[PDB]
């Protein structure tokens, strides 16, 4: 029911993702059915593209400058997964309106 | 569904239960929202009014 | 949803390498038919005798 | 047909939409010959991606 | 009551091992598939006589 | 298709019949040849590669020999007709919500244990015709069939008008009421869909279902309101998917078994069936016996599949040639 | 440049600058894995064994 | 219940078996009104002809 990312609405009260049924674990599978996949050793990196100044880590010089521009940026990346083995032990319903 | 009904629910999860899961196996818990709670509440209400 | 999410566990791989995994399923089967001929090869209509 | 009919088989249960199964092979317990075989099947895979 | 089963094999099935491309699955008396590490075919026959 | 060898098989392709073994220049093409004692049969096919001989056929050792019109082998699609009993009520009364349930039998495996269930249900109103009854389901059968959460097509949704009574309306997850403007509908037809095929790893095989009816209280008593008729089917998957599988199968008995296990290091294999064209079958059965103690048979298949036009010429020709230099009578089918 | 062999698939291949998972996919140097714990029974209720 | 052998279905749902209503073991019979006969020393012959 968070109002924040739910923006459509339904008529008879409220966010029309409340009125959303689902039942997640069909039986006990014994295994994990839905799980966050993550990659060993090679999760995310990160690097400064700056040049003679870094808030960032406050570097005041700079041997190897990016740049000449006073400026200082941080880059990120992640590699993420998600399985979900057989959808066939998830059961939901949804409201229609949530669909196209 | 446009208008959600427990006939249809109770129906599916029996069906379900049958060809899937044991008698002692057909405990089935909903995850949902507060205004879905009161749907149900409504058409359950509906139901035992029959 | 930090929730949600920490609720599922989280299995480790190697790389960023397609994975696939077995699926087998159930056995028992039950053949259907395609006709009946009489002993003399002549298909038999559901309005004939036995 | 075995079972003692005598009437036969309606043509009806002879149709097109008509399934069957192995119930045993029956031998004589005089100068018996062979009868009978297995079977078998085979799985499937899935797959995912990051 | 008498019963009979028989079935036929060739002699290069002898010591013969399975290059396991996909998994070697046995049928179950429930009906329902379960995987097997073996790779003799004569392991699979021997389990769908019985 | 792994299928069932008495103790083997083999199948060559009739897509040309040619005279002599001269003629024999592109792949395909094959002839008929046995001496004029008619003592033993055998077919010289030309391969891709390059020509090649059936193995030879004791025209006293054959046990059946017989043809396939290539009708036989087209799986018919069982279409039901869903009507309101009238019987219950002959239109929808107003406050009863009609549920239909779609019941599946072999879903993804292989047995009847393994089912689905799909559904469809309309709640009724005042004034409501037969036929917007029979559109409402209509759309959503199909709506909650033909979307994008199935990984199948599980069911094919038709309707009805008493105008035509023979063409079927066809019923998507695309279609409004917008579209279906008529006030004539007198039921609503279910066919069973024919699912992906891959050539020698996802055979030929269907989701057999049966439209389940869901009570409503009619006066005071729990009542089915429906009437799920089987009619004659009018949909037929040809043999093309059938064909293919099984020469890609009998063409291990003579060539490379392996297929693939190898991926770069494999022995390529070139068919000569193309799946959308329609076969008919010539199959012969005949065995091999020893001298004097070597009287175990030894049973042997030889198939033949041609094009199937609608006048079944090209097994007709096949089949003459076969009956003039064998002496056989094979009957033209 | 040629074939040596009669049944000989395999050629060889050859590029010069900046080389791409493509490259190395066209030269059989990348598979998808097998995620082995990863598996999956077909849920059903088997009648089987009753 | 099993679906594999009973093939008829019921207008309300599953196999017409179901629906069955049998009661064994009317009263109380000094024996077992119902065995399974067996022979003392082993009616099982196996052979091979290879
Ligand atoms: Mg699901």
């Amino acid at each position: 029911d968070d109002p924040v990312r739910n923006k459509i609405l339904h008529p008879m009260g409220g966010v029309a993702f409340s009125y959303r049924y689902d039942i997640w674990y069909i039986g006990t599978m014994d295994q994990p059915n839905i799980f966050k996949c993550k990659i060993k050793g090679d999760n995310e990196y990160r690097g400064y593209q700056w040049g003679i100044r870094n808030p960032f880590t406050g570097q005041k010089g700079n041997p190897y400058m990016s740049f000449d521009e006073d400026s200082a940026v941080i880059h990120r990346m992640a590699t993420l997964g998600v399985c979900v083995l057989d959808p066939t032990r998830t059961m939901s319903l949804i409201p229609a309106i949530l669909q196209g | 569904y446009n208008t959600f009904s427990l006939k249809l629910l109770e129906d599916a999860l029996y069906e379900l239960s049958a060809s899937k899961l044991a008698m002692d196996d057909r405990l089935f818990v909903i995850k949902t929202g507060e205004r879905g709670a009161i749907q149900f509440h409504k058409e359950v209400l509906k139901t035992v009014s029959g | 949803l930090d929730t949600f999410l920490n609720s599922f566990p989280t299995r480790e791989f190697e790389d960023d390498n397609e994975y696939y995994w077995d699926v087998i399923g159930s056995s028992r089967r039950n053949i259907p038919l395609v006709e009946a001929r009489d002993e003399n090869g002549v298909v038999v209509a559901a309005n004939a005798a036995n | 047909l075995m079972g003692g009919n005598t009437q036969g088989v309606p043509a009806e249960r002879l149709q097109q939409g008509e399934r069957f199964s192995i119930e045993f092979a029956p031998v004589e317990k005089e100068l018996s010959r062979k009868v009978g075989d297995v079977r078998f099947t085979s799985p499937v895979s899935m797959r995912n991606e990051w | 009551t008498t019963i009979r089963i028989q079935h036929k094999v060739a002699g290069n099935k002898l010591n013969k091992k399975l290059a396991m491309g996909i998994p070697m699955v046995r049928n179950l008396e429930s009906g329902k598939q379960v995987k097997d590490t073996a790779n003799m075919w004569m392991h699979y026959v021997d389990w769908e006589v019985e | 298709m792994v299928i069932s060898i008495n103790q083997v098989r083999q199948l060559y392709v009739a897509k040309a019949l040619k005279a002599n073994t001269a003629a024999l220049t592109t792949a395909g093409d094959i002839v008929p040849k046995a001496d004029t004692a008619k003592t033993t049969l055998y077919f010289q096919s030309m391969s891709p590669a390059g020509i090649v001989a059936s193995d030879k056929i004791n025209l006293k050792h054959v046990l059946y020999a017989k043809a396939t019109p290539s009708e036989a082998l087209a799986h018919k699609l069982v279409r039901y007709s869903v009507t309101l009993d009238a019987d219950v009520s002959a239109t929808p009364v107003a406050g009863q919500n009609y549920i239909l349930r779609l019941a599946f039998r072999q879903y993804i495996g292989l047995s009847e244990e393994d089912q689905y269930f799909k559904y469809g249900e309309v709640i009724a109103r005042s004034g409501m015709t037969a036929s917007d009854f029979y559109k409402k389901m209509a759309i959503s059968l199909a709506k909650n069939l033909e979307n994008k959460t199935e990984s199948t097509p599980l069911v094919n949704i038709y309707l009805i008008s008493a105008a035509a009574a023979s063409t079927d309306v066809p019923v998507t997850s695309a279609t409004k009421e917008s579209d279906l403007t008529a006030t004539d509908y007198n039921q609503i037809i279910i066919e069973e869909t024919e699912q992906p095929w891959v050539l020698g790893m996802m055979p030929q095989a269907f989701i057999p279902f049966t439209p389940q009816f869901l009570t409503i209280t009619v006066d005071g008593e729990d009542r089915l309101w429906g009437v799920a008729t089987v009619v004659t089917p009018t949909k037929t998957v040809p043999d093309g998917h059938l064909i293919a599988d099984l020469e890609y199968f009998c063409m291990g008995a003579r060539g490379d078994i392996y297929r693939g296990m190898g991926y770069p290091n494999i022995i390529k294999t070139t068919y000569l069936v193309d799946p959308g064209a329609v076969y008919d079958v010539l199959d012969i059965h005949y065995f091999y016996t020893g001298s004097n103690e070597s009287v175990q048979k030894s049973e042997k298949t030889i198939t033949l599949v041609a094009v199937d036009d609608g006048s079944h010429t090209a097994m007709n020709a096949l089949i003459g040639a076969i009956n003039t230099a064998s002496g056989l009578t094979i009957a033209t089918l | 440049a040629g074939k040596l062999g009669k049944f000989q698939m395999l050629g060889f291949q050859h590029w010069k600058g900046l080389t791409s998972d493509n490259h190395l996919g066209a030269i059989f140097q990348q598979a998808p894995q097998k995620a082995t714990n990863l598996m999956v029974q077909l849920l059903a209720f088997y009648r089987g064994k009753s």
